[PDB]
């Protein structure tokens, strides 16, 4: 409540940047003899969305499952969709190929992850990716709006293959 | 007299009875058997077997006499908020068994129900007390659980089964049950049931007793599912007839189905990707019917709605025509 | 409890019995092979995902301030008085300055 | 060597040393003056034993926003004219029966210790001469564990013989309660004499400090006293922000960049990095995206618009204070210029309706810039909200607002930079259409860093308060629409009191100053007066 | 008071016009089983004459005996919040739309309450007491159901009177419950008429043509039309054939920011214009009411194919506005977008 | 005192439900089992669902002990689905006796009416789903929806589905004579005829309409323009007109004919309807009758965000011109 904020001083706390928490993960890889590679260092920094709790949970849980730290590991682990799938269905949004876009979308609906989770992956993957500037914009328009579509209710198969063949039509028109 | 559910019935009593999930599953044995069971997250879409596993290993863990006094199974719908984990998990967890030295077990079925402030306890409860008792969290949405609570957890997805996997044991309880069925039923079952054992048992039990054979039409007319037939006449008449027709067509079969609009959009989305089309067509009819779908949400009048479905086929009819 | 599907058929509607379409667009179904790319063929790279570089800086942070603030002198502290007097010409700084320094 | 806040370390021990809402102190300093005199003048007739005239009621209600200085003001005052101050907050079990009897009898008896160290002012809790004088802090924070509070209050009303005061920050408490009190209201200080109290309070720490970061600072808590003063503390203590000398006569350094510390943004940036330079130069590096992302994430969990709100200086545009080959090219930019704008506006249009929102808007009041919304008070009950919310949309929707905001930007800003380079051109050419470039921003949004807001609330907050004043008076009371009486009663208001101005002002008769009076309008003076100058 | 609060008919039989809608509406209550009421219309038609009519020829003349309360609910997230009500000893009158994404809780709570008071009240007159929800029209989807479930409810001890001005927005699960009552607008006859009837009583004798001259100019608003005659008055004494009628300020205030609008068509125009629209929504002018006029002059100003194109864009540009938080953003987003289309008209 | 005439001349019994001869049949055989199993009736509205379900109630029960052990809700509510898993599980943990003095003992379960079924997400019916196999012995359900697909596929299975068939209009326009005579109204076969027509085969509407006219004619008779004002429906007359305006060309009298229909009160979802119903019944090409819907979906659905009704019904009718102009 405000009253009580006007007693205290309030200090903003922000996310964790990826480099300090690869000093941290290297800390701890250091410290314990771990085995691993930059893949797997990678896959858990991407885990991890600024979560330094959540990045030492899944390195430990690596470690414990399989003892060596790379992407399939990490991602057998954590369970999520894999960024290379999503990152190959933006490509192929890019590049206009509906089918194999469509192909790989069905083949994580057919996984059986969440619309939410769908949407945050494409969100976190697009983000990053290589794209043009205002190509970029335009995915994240449209992610948006389709992420406000699931927030508000109607999540399906149809408004996530709605989504793709908006993100062809963006690569399409100009 | 009785006659009781087949998802009742044929339930893995035992953690080798569960068919799709083998690593998490040894993984979860090899936990029970030397002694290092952590905090479980098991979590995924229903039926897929995360309550058959929790009462497996609480049934390694406990024995008969000590199950109502060692574990503690609580659903997180029935009172929400911080008045149930300050209260019975909190008292659970703190105290001991007089006579019984172990670890205690609390499973949490359905803690995506559970707010905010109440899994902001429960994280706490978690780790103040994890050496006297250990918490398995079920739920469908990784989504409405906060990261803190996550991380003190190990998360386990059950996936969806896959069908290659799932018509073994659905045609073992077909060789036991002595049910008449056809190939297009074991189809319609995996088809319908998508990765949900629950629902498959169901389904077929329900279609058995409404029928007693289990073909794709009584599959089709049991479960209130539209007909494969009804959706592609409703393609042939957006993609042959005209606009009137087709509108006249489609209102009368939704009248005689009992067929909703955003049920014809999810089942004619579908058929969009197998029929062949080009890729400015299919793209342009992903569009329309995304759009299509999203004005049923609010509140509107479902002709106009229609007629814009027709219009949407109507647009590219005359393209592919002209195409050829 | 035994579940049944009732619809009350009418055969003059000519709807309830229909077939498949002849046209060869509904006719002809195009197959997708449903084949993906295998997960760990690839490999993922440093700063792929994520805004990591393979140099990290060294000696630009962890500056600790050990600041020993002087006590203002009195030309220098009537001379901020006098600029906080240009800044607001409204206010009333010489009935208040005092007063807080006798609060220190 | 100190153990004290700064809130308490540099509490105004005497009213003329409190800022701002000179009214309302010099009316508690009467009232209380008044009951001290009346105080004295019952012992004068002790010793020399052994009220519509006066009207001095026996309570003072003192209400305002939250950090004003109430509480500092009361307790200044009672310290001043050597009252004792018996308090009640919220913080201690305070029930009627409790209350009562062990209260009553402050204001009913005398003190037995008159003299010494007993002008220091106590609290109440039940797990030359000093007047008794009762505060009930914060009277609107009420409990079920107080039960029968309000009745003894109401007794405290009845049957008292010393002053009682009474602290609230609920704009609607004294609707509900009934009784009889003077009521004082405590405004909202302005922004520049908070300034520079501040800034007497940083030098008397030796810290040099200008006034444009106080006053953003200020305008980002809303003049909040205490909350400005406990971040000072904390900012001073902590060693300041920057170290940048900025010589000015109007030698040591300036502190600024406070401001960029309060909203978090220096967890984010180097101190190397700038703000404005950051948002100015052109962003090519995955980190620098970072860095926006994160920023303007920031600003969004506050539902606050940081690039649009502060858009002309942001933008690569010239920016002014307010008081045919070549015929193409001098046509093309600005049509460039304008259609990114447009492009850049429409965007945000886009992000403010098609994307979701992380904080829920217009959810007890509804939209902003009405006087319909009414009074949303904080919670008094000890039980939680228990309904479901969806943390993941909160968590995901400010990052997705924030990437299409930063994208959308440096679109435009990509887009007007690459038409105007090519302005030199233009210049060469003798013909300057910077004049149509240029952005006239307000006094109000220039003389601060950054802005939370594009528009004029105070001017807002004064047409909200006239038109709540015009729709009080018990004739236009009962009217039954509310846009509509804003939209057909008022502008024919506004005429009828320029009319009856252009007649005063035209030395007719005095009946038409009593025209209002001849339809029997209650509409006061000063509003009518208001809504005869102008519609601006 | 004026003659829009004064000269107010109170009976069934002193509505000048739509005598058979009148005559209706008093048959209405004889038979006793007045159901909940859809009062709609254009603004000004008549409508809350109506009501207070209707409520008159219901209870006795103590529904006249207004008085005004301040409620507190609290809030499902425990918060609490104030809103207003105009109540008398037999009817209440609520603005639930005051308290934004939470009328439905003053939605329910209320109600449930001056149910609860007819359940204490007894005076052998009328069974129920009405409620007048006003602007019903600016109610959500969940205020909407809560409405619905609300009037399902307590239909037997209290009545509920919806006066809106669209039917659009007010879900057709409303709609199936009340007694539709649609008020169009007085005619310009009718207009007149009134304006006649209500100058005669202050022994002024106004000419037909400044009369018609005042039905033409309010758009079929009475209310509008009485009070122009109110200014009129208050700016003669005797009613000139060519008497002046006071135009409305933020009126030609919007005029002069439509040809702000289309005189100059830069970036710094736009934002002169950004700062009008601020200060005209300052003034609580409602958004939709600031584009309805901006586009009314701007198609006053445009030509003959562009006038489709910039209706449409305005219409998308106002759902888009009462879609979003914040219309100012939306109102710019129009302005701009219509700057460059007249700036590419004219190039070409 | 009095209630209306949709609750007061609903059928008593099973078998009184006309123009429904399985749903009857099967429920009959439901009752002389005295054992109702679980219940989803779909079918457009005013046709008798909520009719049956309650006539199956009340011969199954007592006429004192009907309204007391069946819970009628809506599946609607706007504050989720667990507020209605509340009512449920307070209503099966509840318990009343009961006893018949015709000699028949009550059942030992209880009814659940669950209405406007079809308007839960999947999600909610998951969750309903749960209480419904928890509580499947001592309590019932009977949803009532009109869209049998939007029911999910566990609710579906487990229950016994029903359609309901809409009457033909000679036997609604026989019913409401027969109301109307019952009642004692002056009205003709003609006003009767438009009623059901304006009714659209909504027998509930249809009732609901007289009934207002009666209430509001005093005793006269029912003309045709009470029942169009009463029904919320515009005019053929300004539809033409709106139609003429668009295919005249001109804007200046586009806006002067919708400004006329805003200023007679009439709604603009009402107008979308109309233009709807008259745009996809005519001899419009493909291609305009295409546009012209699509225009109006999207017009309907940004009326029902609570956008204004001048500025959409401008731009429809600006499309609309648009495209019947397009042939000139
Ligand atoms: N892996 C499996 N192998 C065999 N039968 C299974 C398996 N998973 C589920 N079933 C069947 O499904 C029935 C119910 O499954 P449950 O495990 O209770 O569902 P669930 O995992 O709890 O999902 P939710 O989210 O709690 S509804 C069991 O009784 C089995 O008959
Ligand atoms: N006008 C002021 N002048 C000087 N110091 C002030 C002023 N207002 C607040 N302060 C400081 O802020 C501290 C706390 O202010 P309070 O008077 O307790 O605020 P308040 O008006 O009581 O509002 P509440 O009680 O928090 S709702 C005081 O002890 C002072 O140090
Ligand atoms: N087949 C029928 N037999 C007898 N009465 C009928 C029939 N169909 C409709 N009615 C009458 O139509 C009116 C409305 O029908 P109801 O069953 O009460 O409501 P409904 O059919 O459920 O429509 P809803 O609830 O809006 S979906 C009642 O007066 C019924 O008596
Ligand atoms: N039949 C009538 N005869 C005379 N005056 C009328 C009549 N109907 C309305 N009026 C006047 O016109 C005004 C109508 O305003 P009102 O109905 O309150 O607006 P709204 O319809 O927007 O609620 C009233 O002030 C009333 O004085
Ligand atoms: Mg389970
Ligand atoms: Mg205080
Ligand atoms: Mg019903």
């Amino acid at each position: 409540i405000e009253p009580i904020q006007s007693r205290c001083a309030v200090l903003r706390y922000t996310k964790l940047t990826d480099a300090q928490i690869l000093t941290r993960l290297m800390n701890v890889i250091e410290k314990e003899r771990v085995p691993y590679t930059d893949d797997g260092l990678e896959a858990i920094i991407f885990t991890a969305q600024g979560d330094m709790r959540q990045a030492l949970n899944n390195l430990q849980s690596t470690f414990s499952g399989f003892g060596f730290i790379n992407s399939e590991n990490v991602f057998k682990v954590c369970d999520e969709p894999h960024p290379l799938l999503v990152k190959e269905m933006i490509q192929h949004c890019v590049n206009a190929n509906i089918d194999e876009a469509y192909k790989i979308l069905a083949h994580l609906w057919h996984l059986g992850y969440s619309p939410e989770d769908i949407i945050g992956n494409i969100f976190r993957v697009c983000k990053t990716f290589q794209m043009a500037e205002y190509l970029k914009l335009e995915f994240i328009k449209e992610i948006g709006y389709t992420h406000m579509k699931i927030a508000e209710g109607v999540n399906s198969l149809l408004q996530m293959a709605g989504l793709l063949a908006r993100l062809c039509q963006k690569t399409m028109a100009p | 007299i009785r006659n009781l559910p087949w998802v009742e019935k044929y339930r893995p009593q035992t953690l080798n009875d569960l068919i799709s999930h083998q690593d998490i599953l040894s993984t979860i044995q090899k936990f029970i058997n030397e002694d290092r069971l952590p905090h479980l997250l098991l979590y995924g879409p229903p039926g897929t077997g995360k309550t058959s596993t929790i009462l497996a290993c609480a049934k390694q863990l406990y024995k008969d006499k000590e199950f109502g006094s060692m574990v503690l199974e609580l659903n997180a719908s029935d009172d929400r908020g911080i008045d149930i984990i300050r209260g019975p998990i909190l008292s659970f967890a703190s105290t001991r068994t007089i006579f019984k030295k172990g670890f205690k077990l609390v499973i949490l079925d359905e803690a995506d129900a559970m707010t905010q402030d109440a899994q902001n306890a429960l994280r706490r409860v978690i780790e103040k007390f994890t050496e006297n008792t250990r918490f398995c969290l079920i739920c469908n949405y990784l989504s409405k659980i906060i990261p803190a609570l996550q991380s003190r957890c190990t998360r386990f997805r059950f996936g969806p089964l896959t069908p290659e996997l799932m018509v073994p044991r659905l045609e073992h309880v077909v060789e036991e049950e002595k049910v008449d069925i056809s190939e297009d039923g074991m189809k319609a079952l995996v088809t319908l049931s998508s990765g949900d054992m629950r629902r498959a048992l169901n389904i077929l039990q329900s279609t058995n007793m409404a029928f007693g054979k289990v073909t794709e039409e009584t599959v089709y007319t049991c479960t209130g599912h539209p007909l494969k037939s009804d959706i592609a006449n409703i393609l042939d008449w957006m993609l042959n007839q005209d606009f009137t027709t087709a509108y006249r067509n489609i209102t009368e079969l939704k009248t005689l189905k009992g067929l909703a609009l955003h049920d014809i959009l999810t089942e004619i989305h579908l058929f969009v990707h197998r029929v062949d089309f080009p890729s400015s067509v299919r793209i342009h009819l992903l569009t329309k019917m995304a759009d299509i779908e999203y004005r049923l949400s609010v509140g509107t009048n479902e002709k106009i709605q229609l007629s814009s479905l027709i219009a949407a086929f109507q647009v590219t009819r005359d393209l592919i025509v002209a195409e050829a | 409890q035994r579940v049944v599907h009732v619809q009350q058929k009418d055969d003059g509607c000519c709807l309830w019995h229909l077939k498949p379409p002849s046209c060869p667009l509904l006719t002809k179904f195009k197959e997708l092979n449903t084949k993906v790319i295998d997960l760990s063929k690839c490999g993922i790279a440093l700063g792929e995902f994520s805004t990591l570089n393979s140099k990290l800086k060294s000696g630009n942070s962890a500056a600790v301030f050990m600041r020993t603030r002087k006590e203002f002198t009195e030309e220098v502290r009537n001379l901020l008085l006098e600029e906080i007097r240009w800044s607001n010409p409204e206010f009333s700084l010489k009935k208040y300055f005092p007063l807080l320094l006798k609060k220190q | 060597t100190e153990d004290m806040l700064w809130t308490e370390k540099y509490q105004p021990q005497t009213a003329s040393e409190l800022i701002g809402n000179e009214l309302a102190i010099k009316k508690l300093h009467s009232w209380l003056k008044d009951w001290k005199r009346r105080a004295e003048l019952e012992e004068r007739q002790n010793l020399k034993g052994k009220e519509e005239e006066s009207r001095l009621c026996n309570t003072v209600l003192i209400t305002g926003p939250t950090g004003v200085g109430k509480t500092a003001a009361v307790y200044a005052c009672a310290q001043e004219l050597g009252f004792k101050i018996f308090e009640v907050n919220a913080s201690s079990q305070r029930s009627g029966r409790q209350i009562l009897s062990q209260l009553k009898e402050a204001t009913q008896s005398h003190q037995v210790d008159k003299q010494g160290v007993n002008s220091q002012k106590p609290c109440f809790f039940n797990s030359k001469n000093a007047t008794s004088l009762i505060l009930f802090e914060e009277v609107d924070v009420i409990f079920d564990e107080d039960a029968g509070f309000l009745n003894a209050i109401k007794t405290f009303m009845a049957t008292t013989k010393r002053p009682v005061i009474l602290t609230t920050s609920d704009p609607t408490f004294s609707l509900m309660f009934d009784g009889c009190f003077e009521e004082i209201k405590f405004s909202t200080p302005s922004l520049l004499n908070v300034a520079s109290y501040l800034q007497m309070i940083c030098l008397t720490e030796n810290f040099r400090t200008d006034v444009k970061d106080f006053v953003t600072l200020l305008t980002a808590n809303t003049c909040d006293i205490r909350k400005s003063i406990l971040y000072l503390q904390f900012w001073i203590r902590s060693g300041g922000g920057v170290l940048e000398e900025r010589p000015l006569t109007l030698l040591p350094k300036c502190d600024s960049g406070c401001a960029e510390t309060l909203f978090g943004l220096k967890n984010i940036f180097s101190p190397s990095e700038d703000l404005f330079s950051f948002l100015k130069h052109k962003i090519t590096m995955k980190e620098e995206w970072h860095k926006f992302i994160q920023l303007l994430t920031e600003f969004q969990m506050r539902n606050v618009d940081f690039l649009y709100s502060n858009l002309e200086f942001i933008l690569p545009l010239p920016v002014d204070t307010i008081p045919t080959t070549a015929g193409k090219k001098c046509s093309a930019l600005v049509s460039h210029c304008l259609n990114s704008l447009s492009e850049f506006m429409d965007n945000m249009s886009f992000l403010d309706a098609l994307l979701t929102d992380v904080r829920e808007q217009n959810k007890y009041g509804r939209n902003d810039f009405s006087w319909t919304n009414g009074k949303v008070t904080s919670g008094l009950c000890d039980e939680f909200s228990l309904e479901s919310n969806d943390g993941w949309t909160s968590q995901s929707s400010g990052e997705l607002k924030a990437a299409a905001e930063a994208l959308s930007f440096t679109k435009c800003s990509s887009a007007i930079s690459k038409a105007l380079e090519t302005l030199n051109s233009c210049k060469k050419l003798g013909r300057d259409p910077t004049n149509d470039l240029t952005f006239y921003v307000s006094q109000k949004r220039n003389n601060v860093y950054f802005s939370q807001s594009a528009a004029n609330l105070d001017n807002a907050w004064k047409r909200i308060s006239v038109i709540k004043s015009v729709f009080s008076s018990r004739s236009l009371l009962y009217v039954g629409n509310r846009q509509a009486s804003i939209i057909e009663y008022l502008p024919t208001l506004r005429n009828i009191c320029k009319t009856e101005k252009l007649k005063e002002q035209g030395k007719s008769k005095r009946r038409f100053l009593h025209y209002f009076e001849g339809i029997h309008l209650d509409i006061p003076k000063e509003t009518v007066n208001t809504l005869a100058a102008d519609f601006p | 008071s004026l003659w829009v609060d004064k000269y107010r008919p109170c009976s069934l039989g002193r509505l000048d016009y739509h005598k058979e809608q009148a005559a209706q509406l008093r048959n209405l209550v004889q038979c006793g089983d007045f159901p909940h009421l859809l009062v709609y219309g254009p603004s000004g038609a008549g409508k809350k004459t109506r009501i207070m009519c209707i409520l008159r020829e219901l209870y006795g003349v103590g529904v006249e005996k207004l008085r005004i309360e301040h409620q507190t609910i609290t809030t499902p997230s425990k918060k609490k919040i104030e809103i207003s009500t105009i109540a008398s000893n037999y009817h209440l009158e609520v603005n639930p739309s005051d308290a934004g994404n939470s009328d439905r809780v003053v939605i329910q709570e209320m109600l449930k309450t001056v149910a609860q008071s007819q359940q204490l009240e007894t005076n052998s007159q009328r069974d129920f007491k009405v409620v007048l929800l006003t602007e019903v029209d600016k109610l959500t989807k969940d205020a909407q159901h809560a409405l619905r479930r609300t009037m399902e409810k307590y239909m037997s001890t209290c009545r509920l009177i919806l006066c809106c001005n669209s039917t659009s927005k007010v879900i057709p699960p409303i709609r199936s419950r009340c007694l539709a009552v649609r008020v169009p607008a007085p005619s310009i006859e009718d207009i007149c008429h009134v304006l006649s009837t209500v100058c005669k009583k202050e022994g002024l004798n106004l000419p037909s043509q400044l009369a018609h001259r005042l039905a033409e100019k309010s758009c079929r608003n009475l209310r509008k039309a009485l009070l122009m005659c109110e200014a009129c008055r208050v700016q003669q004494y005797p009613f000139t054939a060519d008497q002046e009628i006071p135009e409305t300020d933020w009126e030609v205030y919007l005029r002069e920011t439509a040809n702000a609008i289309v005189s100059q068509q830069t970036p710094q125009r736009l934002l002169e214009v950004r700062g009008r629209l601020y200060e005209l929504l300052t003034h609580c002018i409602p958004p939709e009411i600031i584009m309805k006029g901006l586009l009314s002059e701007l198609l006053h100003n445009c030509d003959g194919q562009l006038k489709g194109e910039v209706a449409q864009m305005a219409a998308y540009y106002e759902h888009r506005l009462q879609l979003g938080s914040k219309a100012i953003y939306h109102l710019e987003a129009f302005v701009a977008k219509f700057m460059a289309l007249y700036k590419k008209f004219m190039e070409d | 005192k009095p209630v209306p005439w949709v609750e007061k001349y609903r059928p008593k019994c099973v078998d009184e439900v006309a123009f429904q001869e399985e749903v009857v049949a099967v429920l009959k055989k439901s009752l002389e089992g005295a054992d109702l199993p679980n219940l989803l009736f779909y079918g457009p509205p005013g046709t008798g669902k909520t009719s049956t379900i309650l006539a199956a109630a009340r011969e199954l029960f007592g006429p004192e002990l009907f309204r007391l052990r069946v819970l009628e809700l809506n599946a609607s509510d706007e504050r989720g689905i667990q507020v209605v898993r509340e009512k449920v599980k307070n209503f099966a943990q509840l318990t009343v006796s009961g006893s018949r003095s015709d000699g028949k003992p009550c059942p030992p379960f209880k009814i659940v009416i669950l209405d406007e079924a079809d308007s839960m997400t999947s999600a909610a019916q998951a969750a309903l789903r749960r209480t419904m196999e928890k509580e499947s012995k001592t309590t019932r359900f009977c949803l009532i929806c009109n869209y049998v697909s939007r029911i999910i596929e566990p609710l579906t299975s487990r229950c016994s589905k029903f359609r309901f068939k809409p009457l033909s209009d000679k036997i609604q326009q026989q019913r409401l004579l027969d109301i109307a005579k019952k009642e004692n109204v002056k009205i003709s076969d003609e006003g009767i005829a438009y009623l059901v027509k304006v009714s659209e085969g909504d027998l509930r509407k249809a009732i609901t309409f007289l009934q207002s006219a009666t209430r509001l004619t005093g005793g006269k008779e029912i003309t045709e323009k009470v029942i169009t004002d009463i029904a919320g429906v515009i005019p053929a007359e300004k539809i033409d007109g709106v139609f003429a305006a668009c295919q005249s060309g001109s804007f200046d009298k586009l806006e002067a004919v919708v400004k006329d229909l805003i200023d007679e009160g009439h709604a603009a979802t009402q107008l979308v309807n109309q233009l709807h119903d008259v745009v996809v019944e005519n001899n419009l090409s493909d291609k305009q009758k295409s546009i012209i819907t699509e225009k109006l979906a999207e017009v309907d659905k940004c009326l029902a965000d609570g956008a204004d009704e001048h500025l959409q019904l401008i731009s429809l009718c600006a499309t609309v011109m648009q495209q019947l102009s397009q042939n000139c």
